[PDB]
C-alpha cells in the first residue's frame, strides 16, 4: 500500500549504500540508523524487495537485508500491521525465480521467527508445510530451506508443549521426502529431522524404524551433502538408540570406513566423529574387532596434517584432531591388544624422511600412550632416545609434538635411573624451552611441567640449570607462554619442596615474579595461575619467603573482599551484578593458609592491620563448600601462627564450626575438625564453654563406618586435644570413642600432633580410667605404635600401664597379655617395664 | 590443569 514519492529517495539511498568508496558508505549508514526508528520505513524495504521488479536484483535484495538487520535489533516496537504485511509478503513470495531473492526472503523468514518467537506467528509452520507438497520446485526448496533453519534455531522449543508440539505432523511429513528426486530436498529433509534426535523427542522415537530404513536407503547416494547429513544422523544415533542400531552395525561401520576415506574433508570429519562417539560406548570392544585392521590405518593417515595446515602454520577441530582423539580412546579401550595393528606403521613412520609423515608418527606414538603403556615398555629403550634426538629436528612442529609425546611417557622415564633417559631428556627439553618458535616453547614447557610432577625429588641436582632457564624465560615469553611458565615454576616448587629454600635461588626467582605481581591488576586474567604458582612457591620456601609476603598478602585480602562484595550484590539483585568466579577467592584463601603455616608468627604485622578475620568469618558460611574448606584451613593456620589476633573472635567462630562439623562434606569437615584442635590447644582451659557443643558431633563422627583415613585421624587428634585442655568435660566419653581412636592413631607418625593427642588421652585417663579399662588392649596397641616418645609422655605411659597392672593383679595381667603378638608384647615389656 | 595436548 505505501507507494509513489519517497521511493525515489529510498532508491537513491540504496544506490548510495552500494557506493564503491568507503567514505560514502560509512556516511550513509547514519541516515539508515536514523530511519529505522520510523517503522513505516520497513514497509518500503519489504516492498522494494518483493514488488519493485523493475529495479535490479542486488538493490532489491539489499533492501531485504537491511530489513533483516532492522529485525535483528529493536523488533520489539514493530507495529502489528507492519509485521503482518512483511509476514504475508515473504511467505507468499518464497519461491521467486531469482535464487538471491529467494535466499533474502528465506533469511527474512528465519529472522522473523528467530527474533520474536514462533507462537507469535503460529500459522507459519502449517502454512509452509502445506507449501511443501508444491509442484513448483522453487517454492518447495525455499520452504524446506526455511524449515531447516527454524529447526536448527528452536529445537527444544518445538519439543516443549508451548506450541501444542506441531512436530507430530512435521516428522512424518519430512520422512516422506527422504524419497524425493532432488538431492537438495533430501538434504533439507534429513537436516531438519536430525535436530531432534538428541532431544529424543517422542514424535521421532515412535518412528525410529522408518527413519533408520530411510537412512539405509540413502546410504548409497553419491551426493556429498546427503552423505554428510546421514553421517551426522548416524553419529547421533550411536548416543541415543544404540539398541535399535546394533543388529545392523557391521554394515554401518563398513559404510563409515568407506566414508572416512571419502575425498571431502567435511564428510570425512563427520565419519570420524562416528568412531569417536562409538569408542565411548560399552558395547564397542566386541563390535570393531573384525574391522580394527582396516580402521586403524585410516585414523593414522588422518592424523597427518593437511597441506593446508602446513601452510597455515608455517583451526579448533580437524580430521587430525578427531582421529587422534579416537585413537586415544581406542587405546584406552583395547590396551595392549591394539599393538600388532599399529606398531608396524610406527616403525615405518618414525624414520621417514618426509617430515610430515614423521610428525604423524610421533603423534601416533603419543596418542596411544595412556592405554598401551605396558605393551609399549619393551620398545621404549629404542624410542625414547630417538624422540630425544627428534627434539633437534629442524622442523618446529616435530619438536613440539615430540615434547608432548615424551611428556606422555614420563612415568616410564622416571622409573629408569637418571643417567639413562631422564638427564638427557631434561637437558634437551630445557634447551627447547628457550626455542625460537612459540609453538615449541608452549609444547616444551607444558611437557616439562608434566614431567616435573613425576620426577619429584630427582630434580634437586639440576635446580641451578632448571631455575636459570626458567627465570630467563620471563624475558622472552610474551603472552600465552608466560602462563605455562607459572605452571612450570609452581610444579617445580611443589615437586622439590623445602629443598628450594636457599637464598641464591630466591634471588634468581623472586624479582621477576614480584614484578609481574605488582604490575598485574585485580581485574586481570593472568593472575590465576600466578596465584597457584605463588601458593606453591611460598609453601616450599616457608620462612625464606618473608621479605616478599607484604604485597601478596594485601592483594589477596583485596581479592577475598572484592569477591564477597560482588557475591553480595549478586545475591541482592542479579540483573546488573553478575556473580564472581569464587575460584579466585578459593586460591587466595589457600595461599594465605600456606603463608601462615610457612612463616609462623612473622605474619602478625599483616594479620593485625587487615580485616582478614572479618572476611574469613564472611567466608565460613558461603554456600560453596570449597570456600568453607579453604577458610577453615586458613583459620587453623592463623591459630597456629599468631593466635593473639584470633582470640577475640573465637566466640563468633566456634558456633560456626559447630554447625559445619558435618561429614557429608568430607573435604570441608576434615579441615573444620582439625581447626577445632589447633584452637583448643591455643586457648587452653578457656575452652570449657565450647566443649559440649562439639563433643557429641565428634563422637558421632569418629564412630561413622566406612570413613576416610584423614578425617578419622584428625577427628581422633582433635578429640584428644580437647581432652588435654578440658579433661573434665570430655572424660565421661572415653567409653564411646577409645576403640576407633586407637584403631586410627596406631598408624600415624610420631609427630607433635600424635604427642598432643596422647597427652590428651593420658590426661583424660587420670580423671576417668574406667572408659579405658573397658578396652585397654587397644590402648596398649596404640602406645606400642610409638617409636620415640617424649620422656614425660613415656613416663605417663609407664604410670598408666603400671597403675592398671597393679589394679588387675599379676596373674590377671598374665592372662591379659598372653595373646599379645610378639612385637607388641616385647616392645611394651622392654619400653615400659612390663 | 588443562595442559596443551594436541587434541
Amino acid at each position: 500500500k505505501p507507494d509513489e514519492q519517497g521511493l525515489q529517495q529510498i532508491l537513491q539511498l540504496l544506490k548510495e549504500s552500494q557506493s564503491p568508496d568507503t567514505t560514502i558508505q560509512r556516511t550513509v549508514q547514519q541516515k539508515l540508523e536514523q530511519l529505522n526508528q520510523y517503522p513505516d520505513f520497513n514497509n518500503y524495504l519489504i516492498f522494494v524487495l518483493t514488488k519493485l521488479k523493475s529495479e535490479d536484483e542486488p538493490t532489491r535484495s539489499l533492501s531485504g537485508l537491511i530489513l533483516k538487520n532492522n529485525v535483528k535489533a529493536h523488533f520489539q516496537n514493530f507495529p502489528n500491521g507492519v509485521t503482518d504485511f512483511i509476514k504475508s509478503e515473504c511467505l507468499n513470495n518464497i519461491g521467486d525465480s531469482s535464487p538471491l531473492i529467494r535466499a533474502t526472503v528465506g533469511i527474512l523468514i528465519t529472522t522473523i521467527a528467530s527474533k520474536g518467537e514462533l507462537q507469535n506467528w503460529p500459522d507459519l509452520l502449517p502454512k509452509l508445510c502445506s507449501l511443501l507438497d508444491s509442484e513448483d520446485y522453487n517454492t518447495c526448496e525455499g520452504a524446506f530451506g526455511a524449515l531447516q533453519k527454524i529447526c536448527e534455531d528452536s529445537a527444544e522449543i518445538l519439543d516443549s508443549d508451548v506450541l501444542d508440539r506441531p512436530l507430530n505432523i512435521m516428522i512424518p511429513k519430512f520422512l516422506q521426502f527422504f524419497k524425493h528426486s532432488s538431492p537438495k530436498i533430501r538434504s533439507h529433509a534429513v537436516a531438519c529431522v536430525n535436530q531432534f534426535i538428541i532431544s529424543r523427542t517422542q514424535a521421532l522415537m515412535l518412528h525410529i524404524d522408518s527413519f533408520i530404513e530411510n537412512l539405509f536407503a540413502l546410504a548409497g547416494d553419491e551426493e556429498p551433502e546427503v552423505r554428510k547429513n546421514v553421517c551426522r544422523a548416524l553419529v547421533m544415533l550411536l548416543e541415543v538408540r544404540m539398541d535399535r542400531l546394533l543388529p545392523h552395525m557391521h554394515n554401518i561401520v563398513e559404510y563409515m570406513l568407506q566414508r572416512t576415506q571419502d575425498q571431502d574433508e567435511n564428510v570425512a570429519l563427520e565419519a570420524c566423529e562416528f568412531w569417536l562417539t562409538l569408542a565411548e560406548q560399552p558395547i564397542c570392544k566386541d563390535v570393531l574387532v573384525r574391522h580394527l585392521p582396516k580402521l586403524i590405518p585410516v585414523l593414522v593417515n588422518g592424523m597427518k596434517y593437511s597441506d593446508i595446515d602446513i601452510i597455515l602454520l608455517k583451526s579448533d577441530w580437524n580430521l587430525r584432531k578427531c582421529s587422534a582423539a579416537a585413537l586415544d580412546v581406542l587405546a584406552n579401550v583395547y590396551r595392549d591388544e591394539l599393538l600388532p595393528h599399529i606398531l608396524p606403521l610406527l616403525k615405518e613412520l618414525l624414520f621417514h624422511h618426509e617430515w610430515v609423515v614423521k610428525e604423524s608418527g610421533i603423534l601416533v606414538l603419543g596418542a596411544i600412550a595412556e592405554g598401551c603403556m605396558q605393551g609399549m615398555i619393551p620398545y621404549l629403550p629404542e624410542l625414547i632416545p630417538h624422540l630425544i634426538q627428534c627434539l633437534s629436528d629442524k622442523k618446529a612442529l616435530v619438536r613440539s609434538i615430540t615434547c608432548w609425546t615424551l611428556s606422555r611417557y614420563a612415568h616410564w622415564v622416571v622409573s629408569q635411573p637418571p643417567d639413562t633417559y631422564l638427564k638427557p631428556l631434561m637437558t634437551e627439553l630445557l634447551k627447547r624451552i628457550l626455542d625460537s618458535n612459540k609453538r615449541v616453547q608452549e609444547a616444551a614447557c607444558s611437557a616439562f611441567a608434566t614431567l616435573e610432577e613425576e620426577a619429584c625429588t630427582e630434580l634437586v641436582p639440576y635446580l641451578a640449570y632448571i631455575l636459570d632457564t626458567l627465570v630467563f624465560a620471563f624475558s622472552k615469553y610474551q603472552h600465552k607462554n608466560l602462563l605455562i611458565l607459572y605452571d612450570a615454576i609452581g610444579t617445580l616448587a611443589d615437586s622439590v619442596g623445602h629443598h628450594l629454600n636457599k637464598p641464591e635461588y630466591i634471588q634468581m626467582l623472586m624479582p621477576p615474579l614480584i614484578q609481574k605481581w605488582n604490575m598485574l591488576k585485580d581485574e586481570d586474567k593472568d593472575l590465576f595461575p600466578l596465584l597457584e604458582c605463588l601458593s606453591s612457591v611460598a609453601t616450599a620456601l616457608q620462612s625464606g619467603f618473608l621479605p616478599y609476603c607484604e604485597p601478596v598478602y594485601q592483594r589477596c585480602v583485596n581479592l577475598v573482599q572484592k569477591t564477597l562484595a560482588q557475591a553480595m550484590l549478586n545475591n541482592a539483585q542479579p540483573d546488573q551484578y553478575e556473580a564472581p568466579d569464587k575460584d579466585f577467592m578459593i586460591v587466595a584463601l589457600d595461599l594465605l593458609s600456606g603463608l601462615a603455616e610457612g612463616l609462623g608468627g612473622n605474619i602478625e604485622q599483616l594479620v593485625a592491620r587487615s580485616n582478614i578475620l572479618t572476611l574469613m568469618y564472611q567466608c565460613m558460611q558461603d554456600k560453596m563448600p570449597e570456600v568453607r574448606q579453604s577458610s577453615f584451613a586458613l583459620l587453623g593456620d592463623l591459630t597456629k601462627a599468631c593466635f593473639q589476633h584470633v582470640k577475640p573472635c573465637i566466640a563468633d567462630f566456634m558456633p560456626i564450626l559447630g554447625t559445619n562439623l558435618n561429614p557429608e562434606f568430607i573435604s570441608v569437615c576434615n579441615n573444620a575438625t582439625w581447626a577445632i584442635g589447633e584452637i583448643s590447644i591455643q586457648m587452653g582451659i578457656e575452652m570449657q564453654p565450647y566443649i559440649p557443643m562439639v563433643l557429641h558431633q565428634l563422637v558421632e563422627i569418629i564412630n561413622r563406618p566406612n570413613t576416610p583415613k584423614t578425617l578419622l585421624e584428625n577427628t581422633a587428634i582433635t578429640i584428644g586435644r580437647l581432652g588435654y585442655v578440658c579433661p573434665q568435660e570430655v572424660a565421661p566419653m572415653l567409653q564411646q570413642f577409645i576403640r576407633p581412636w586407637c584403631t586410627s592413631l596406631r598408624n600415624i607418625r610420631d609427630n607433635e600432633e600424635k604427642d598432643s593427642a596422647f597427652r590428651g588421652i593420658c590426661t583424660m585417663i587420670s580423671v576417668n580410667p574406667s572408659g579405658v579399662i573397658q578396652d585397654f588392649i587397644f590402648f596398649c596397641d596404640a602406645v606400642a605404635s610409638w617409636i620415640n616418645p617424649k620422656d614425660d609422655l613415656r613416663d605417663m605411659f609407664c604410670k598408666i600401664l603400671h597403675g592398671f597392672k597393679n589394679q588387675v593383679g599379676d596373674e590377671n595381667w598374665r592372662r591379659f597379655s598372653d595373646q599379645f603378638p610378639l612385637p607388641l608384647k616385647e616392645r611394651l615389656a622392654a619400653f615400659y617395664g612390663v | 590443569r588443562k595442559r596443551s595436548r594436541p587434541y
